[PDB]
RNA sequence: AAGAACCUUACCUGGUCUUGACAUCCACGGAAGUUUUCAGAGAUGAGAAUGUGCCUUCGGGAACCGUGAGACAGGUGCUGC
RNA sequence: CCGGCCGGGAACUCAAAGGAGACUGCCAGUGAUAAACUGGAGGAAGGUGGGGAUGACGUCAAGUCAUCAUGGCCCUUACGACCAGGGCUACACACGUGCUACAAUGGCGCAUACAAAGAGAAGCGACCUCGCGAGAGCAAGCGGACCUCAUAAAGUGCGUCGUAGUCCGGAUUGGAGUCUGCAACUCGACUCCAUGAAGUCGGAAUCGCUAGUAAUCGUGGAUCAGAAUGCCACGGUGAAUAC
């Protein structure tokens, strides 16, 4: 699903784990209802944009691992709805038989 | 069904008037599966009917249902090619069920105030045969009597 | 001493205990009159106690959970018929011929894939 | 006491795993209630079967996660050491809890 | 196209899951991706070694891979040197330890992967698709099969229009879940295009 | 509308406005931040917001304050 | 039954009577009758004149009728003078709150037209 | 499409880059990194500090980084006839 | 102290595993001395019990080269690649599929009873305490038969409106906000306040549905930072009709 699109997703994952899985203090702790409400809260949202545009975990699309398909994803398997089926009825996802109730 | 002759489901009697005739009347009156609302209306109607008519409930409902009951109804059958109006003797199970539907169908219209009031008035007018339900049987007869030529 | 019958009409599962004594019917620490109000039929639980008379013979302590109104009321009807086993086959000859002891399995059909709800297909566009 | 809880995907791999862990405890140092079953988790998934269009056509899957308990009611010295370093049974997760 | 995967429908009943491990919802996804990384790698590396399937287990952070194969001597090599070379590189991408085991298969013509990989390999060497297909169908019935359906879809013979052609010899009851049917597919990348090769091998009734 | 914790402007647009206001009136500021709100100090400036394919000059008045910059730069053209 | 600009209802409960005022809804009306000290169940015919004058000063607190109509007309006319996206939306006769304008929009756009 | 504010995004506008964002090599220089400043819409370009490790053929290493060179990498471009 | 709270119990519901069971197996016609058909007992269930999965050879050179793989073909200072905006949400109009309606078997208030299924670690987030309310602070427990989202709603029971474009509808807009998020103007969701449109049952046509089904009420999940009237599941009440 375009090698560039898969390759730009590794920036988004690596660069997010660096900054905002650590520097959420800038948004969470500082922008809060307490004594820092004056210029300290203004300097937080000011300094939050100094960071790169990527890093925010909202900007990760979350696509299939094997192919890179953006749609049809499943968080349990980490796959597309096509590749989970290809892998399930084959013997790769443990315990995953056809349901019928 | 093409060749699948199977019988019908059994029904239940209504607690306060343990029977069958008016138990089905509740089902025809019902909308959206709300039997609690519908059954409260039929009791309310028959209690207001029994006060005015000066009879019981089963016999008050009977002397009312029989006055809107069809004897013969009109189907149309193409045996050979053409399309004409063939009257036929209605079956005893459908006979009273077809009457119940005409009482309720007339009660949808004729917007007095309450559903309990409207049924009570329709069944009261059915007793002295001058409602809309008796008119709907009267026309059904006229088709059968006029088109009696066809067997 | 103290006889028992289960009953479990439609998801709901009754638990009917029955003893020889008063005519009262206790249910989940509530009276039968106040627990089952105006809904459709209170006396579906008392239907099985007609061919075999109650009046002031058998007292009923019942417990039930699951389902709604008629699911529980019908589960009690089966629970009582199952519970009436103190005179084994003398009662069940007359009781079965009016239905009653038949479980009545019919549960809600699952939602089929593609269909909007069990049987309801969406619509049809033919151009 | 030690509440031992274990779960698996296969319903008939966990049975011998629960039988062996009870027997390597009951026989070696006494005491066991039994295999308490617990409710089975059924994580269903309803993926589209086709690669393009055909919303009506799907395949529905599930993964039965079968739980089991053991429950011993005395911290025995022979039993507590036999639980550790002596489990094995591949494809069967186990979590001892004091 | 409208037929269910014959392996997939029998996974609970007759056939076994190849990846046999439990995992909690957090790890499951990454544990399944690492499972694919070794399987993709180990299939491409051991090409001439003739591998049918790869069973993978994970008891308490220890990846026991199994390699079911027709030619076990080529997988091990001399003095189990290639097992140690596999054990190292597989253990890096997967997750810490490794325990590679090898299961021989004395009847290689009854395994669906090996028959399909044989036909595929033959198609790439300009062999006539019928002389590859029917020879595989005839060869495995003599040994001890009861079914052997074999489809070959694609261009085949350098044709303009594509055609699917199948030959079977015996009972191949696909709708029977009690029946053991080895099914597998493989892709023959010829000069004219891809040629798919499905194979069903009904061995036993239960 | 959103945001109680400080009306929002981009760092680059704030520092460009503060530098422009202290110096004096000059020319349209090429700015792409449509998202950014308008401050009282911006009144008088003719900043040019990016509509999509070009920059639209917007003379900021007393009223244009609580609103955002992209409101005065229609993107899609019709008839 | 003559409070504010208009309010002339009869045979109607007090809470629903005051909904007839522009600028007074259902919840606002209950705040009037709570502060005034009047039961919601009563109607204006049943009320006395001594109680109606207390309602007049109560609704005088809130902006109602032409005070409100002008406040709304000012705010809409303000937007159109700015020439903002909402203003362009208003004068063009098209829906404002980021709505779908392709299939529906009939309330703001009006009834159907020829092509 | 099992979910378009940005991302997704394949489209447009303008800015931009050509062994390239993603890969193994032939080899030149450096641990990797981390903190932090300036011009810019941002991509980017310019810095300033600190740190300077697992083996010694010690003209080298096994990774990582940034140069020049080509084998090339890349294409959600067309063809489901 | 009066709540499965308590020791305790291991009956029962439930939970799983391992199993019995239903086969025209049994009787009675009918059939042709057959298959079988009808009807009957026993039975929880009766003639494939209900439901699901399972889709023959092949058809439409059906769909997909944009999931992936893939032969050729074209592009390689651009048809490749990084970035800010914008756009995919445009709107004289036409259709498809829904939802909410047009009310009185109904609308709004107060008294309060009955589910099933699923979900959860940068998670789900109690009791609290602030708020008219979205929510906001402090934090309890739970990788769960325990802890939490979570009071199910139709349903009763009282009240009040009495057939009005209405106390029906709740569109559309103005203002004031809340959360998520680098960011909510293009272009989010929800909340409050005011606002109060079309609509009085729908032309020719026409669709689904044979019982826990249609109808109708809520409920959950997947994708998902946020963003369902869709999709996928779950249970409430529960009909009519089949000559
Ligand atoms: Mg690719
Ligand atoms: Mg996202
Ligand atoms: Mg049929
Ligand atoms: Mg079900
Ligand atoms: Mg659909
Ligand atoms: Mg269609
Ligand atoms: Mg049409
Ligand atoms: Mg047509
Ligand atoms: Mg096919
Ligand atoms: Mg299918
Ligand atoms: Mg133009
Ligand atoms: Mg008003
Ligand atoms: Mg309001
Ligand atoms: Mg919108
Ligand atoms: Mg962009
Ligand atoms: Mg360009
Ligand atoms: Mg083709
Ligand atoms: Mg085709
Ligand atoms: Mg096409
Ligand atoms: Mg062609
Ligand atoms: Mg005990
Ligand atoms: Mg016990
Ligand atoms: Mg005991
Ligand atoms: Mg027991
Ligand atoms: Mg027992
Ligand atoms: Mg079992
Ligand atoms: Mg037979
Ligand atoms: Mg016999
Ligand atoms: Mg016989
Ligand atoms: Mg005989
Ligand atoms: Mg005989
Ligand atoms: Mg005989
Ligand atoms: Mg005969
Ligand atoms: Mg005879
Ligand atoms: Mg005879
Ligand atoms: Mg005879
Ligand atoms: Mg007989
Ligand atoms: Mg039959
Ligand atoms: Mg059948
Ligand atoms: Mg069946
Ligand atoms: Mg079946
Ligand atoms: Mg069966
Ligand atoms: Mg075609
Ligand atoms: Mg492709
Ligand atoms: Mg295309
Ligand atoms: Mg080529
Ligand atoms: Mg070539
Ligand atoms: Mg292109
Ligand atoms: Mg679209
Ligand atoms: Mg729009
Ligand atoms: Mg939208
Ligand atoms: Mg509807
Ligand atoms: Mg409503
Ligand atoms: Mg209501
Ligand atoms: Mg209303
Ligand atoms: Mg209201
Ligand atoms: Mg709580
Ligand atoms: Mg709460
Ligand atoms: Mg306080
Ligand atoms: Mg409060
Ligand atoms: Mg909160
Ligand atoms: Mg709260
Ligand atoms: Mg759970
Ligand atoms: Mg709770
Ligand atoms: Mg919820
Ligand atoms: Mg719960
Ligand atoms: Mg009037
Ligand atoms: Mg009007
Ligand atoms: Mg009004
Ligand atoms: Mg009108
Ligand atoms: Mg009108
Ligand atoms: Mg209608
Ligand atoms: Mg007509
Ligand atoms: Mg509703
Ligand atoms: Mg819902
Ligand atoms: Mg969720
Ligand atoms: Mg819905």
């Amino acid at each position: 699903a375009k090698q560039s699109m898969k390759a730009r997703e590794v920036k988004r994952v690596a660069l997010a784990d660096k900054y905002f899985a650590k520097r959420a203090e800038l948004k969470a702790i500082i922008s809060d209802v307490n004594a820092a409400s004056d210029e300290d809260r203004w300097n937080a949202v000011l300094k939050l944009q100094t960071l790169p545009r990527d890093s925010s975990p909202s900007r990760q699309r979350n696509r299939c691992r094997q192919t890179g398909r953006p749609h049809g994803f499943l968080r349990k398997f980490g796959l597309s709805r096509i590749k989970v089926r290809e892998a399930a009825m084959r013997g790769e996802i443990p315990g995953l038989k056809k349901a019928s109730w | 069904p093409r060749r699948r002759v199977i019988g019908q489901r059994k029904i239940l009697p209504d607690p306060k008037f343990g029977s069958e005739l008016l138990a089905k009347f509740v089902n025809i009156l019902m909308v959206d599966g709300k039997k609690s609302t519908a059954e409260s209306i039929v009791y309310s109607a028959l209690e207001t009917l029994a006060q005015r008519s000066g009879k019981s409930e089963l016999e008050a409902f009977e002397v009312a249902l029989e006055n809107v009951r069809p004897t013969v109804e009109v189907k149309s059958r193409r045996v050979g090619g053409s399309t004409y109006q063939v009257p036929v003797e209605v079956r005893p199970v459908r006979r009273n069920a077809l009457a119940m539907r005409w009482i309720v169908e007339a009660a949808r219209k004729r917007g007095d105030k309450s559903m309990a009031l409207r049924l009570a008035n329709e069944l009261s007018d059915a007793a002295e045969n001058k409602g809309t339900a008796v008119k709907k049987r009267e026309d059904v007869h006229r088709m059968a009597e006029a088109n009696k030529a066809f067997a | 001493n103290q006889y028992y019958g289960t009953g479990r009409r439609k998801s709901s599962a009754a638990r009917v205990f029955i003893k020889p004594g008063n005519g009262k019917i206790v249910i989940n620490q509530r009276s039968l009159e106040q627990y089952f109000g105006r809904e459709t039929a209170r006396m579906v639980v008392r239907q099985p106690l007609e061919l075999v008379d109650m009046v002031e013979k058998l007292d009923l302590y019942i417990t039930v959970k699951g389902g709604g109104i008629s699911g529980q009321a019908g589960a009690i009807r089966h629970g009582i018929t199952r519970a009436l086993m103190e005179y084994d086959e003398s009662l069940r000859s007359e009781l079965r011929k009016a239905g009653f002891v038949t479980r009545d399995a019919r549960q809600v059909e699952r939602k089929k894939v593609g269909l909007r709800k069990a049987r309801r297909r969406p619509q049809f566009s033919k151009r | 006491r030690i509440r031992i809880r274990l779960k698996a995907f296969d319903h008939r791999l966990i049975d011998q795993a629960t039988a062996e862990i009870v027997e390597t405890a009951k026989r070696t140092g006494a005491q066991v209630r039994g295999p308490i079953p617990l409710p089975t988790r059924k994580e269903r998934f309803t993926v589209l079967i086709s690669p393009h269009v055909n919303k009506d056509a799907r395949d529905q899957y599930e993964i039965r996660t079968h739980l089991r308990l053991v429950d011993i009611v005395e911290p025995t010295e022979k039993t507590v050491d036999a639980l550790m370093r002596l489990d094995l049974a591949a494809g069967v997760d186990v979590q001892i809890s004091l | 196209g409208q037929k269910v995967h014959p392996n997939g429908i029998r996974l609970g009943i007759v056939k076994p899951w190849n990846s046999t491990w439990f995992a909690n919802t957090k790890e499951f996804a990454d544990n399944l991706d690492s499972d694919f990384k070794v399987r993709q790698y180990l299939t491409k590396e051991l090409a001439k070694a003739s591998v049918s399937r790869i069973v993978i287990e994970r008891p308490a952070k220890s990846i026991r891979v199994t390699i079911h194969t027709a030619r076990p001597g080529i997988v091990i090599g001399k003095k189990g040197e290639d097992v140690e070379k596999l054990r190292k590189v597989v253990a890096d991408i997967a997750g810490v330890p490794a325990q590679i085991n090898i299961a021989e298969v004395r009847k290689p013509e009854l395994d669906a992967k090996l028959v399909a990989d044989s036909i595929t390999s033959q198609l790439e060497r300009r062999v006539m698709f019928r002389r590859a297909m029917k020879r595989a169908v005839q060869n495995a019935m003599r040994l001890g099969a009861k079914g052997i359906k074999v489809e070959v879809s694609g261009r085949l013979g350098g044709a303009e229009i594509a055609r699917t052609e199948w030959y079977r010899e015996g009972r191949v009851p696909l709708h029977t879940l009690r029946a053991d049917i080895d099914y597998n597919t493989s892709e023959a990348h010829t000069t004219y295009g891809v040629i798919g090769v499905k194979v069903w091998i009904f061995k036993g009734e239960i | 509308r959103s945001l109680k914790k400080g009306p929002f402007i981009d760092l680059h647009l704030l520092k460009k406005v503060e530098k422009a206001v202290e110096s004096g009136d000059k020319k349209p500021l090429r700015t792409w931040s449509r998202r950014s709100t308008i401050f009282p100090n911006m009144i008088g400036l003719t900043i040019a917001v990016h509509n999509g394919r070009q920059h639209v000059p917007v003379f900021v008045t007393d009223e244009m304050v609580g609103h955002k910059l992209g409101e005065f730069a229609p993107t899609r053209t019709y008839r | 039954a003559r409070i504010a600009g208009i309010n002339i209802p009869d045979h109607k409960h007090a809470v629903i009577a005051l909904t007839s005022i522009y600028g007074v809804g259902k919840t606002r009306s209950k705040a009037i009758l709570a502060a005034a000290g009047i039961a919601e169940d009563v109607k204006i015919s049943e009320l006395s004149e001594g109680q109606i004058d207390t309602l007049r000063d109560e609704v005088a607190k809130f902006v109602v009728e032409g005070d409100l109509r002008r406040e709304i007309s000012m705010s809409i006319k303000r937007l159109m003078d700015l020439g903002c996206y909402r203003g362009l939306r208003h004068r063009r006769g098209l829906p404002v709150r980021g709505q779908r304008t392709k299939t529906n929009a009939r309330t703001r756009k009006g009834p159907r037209k020829p092509i």
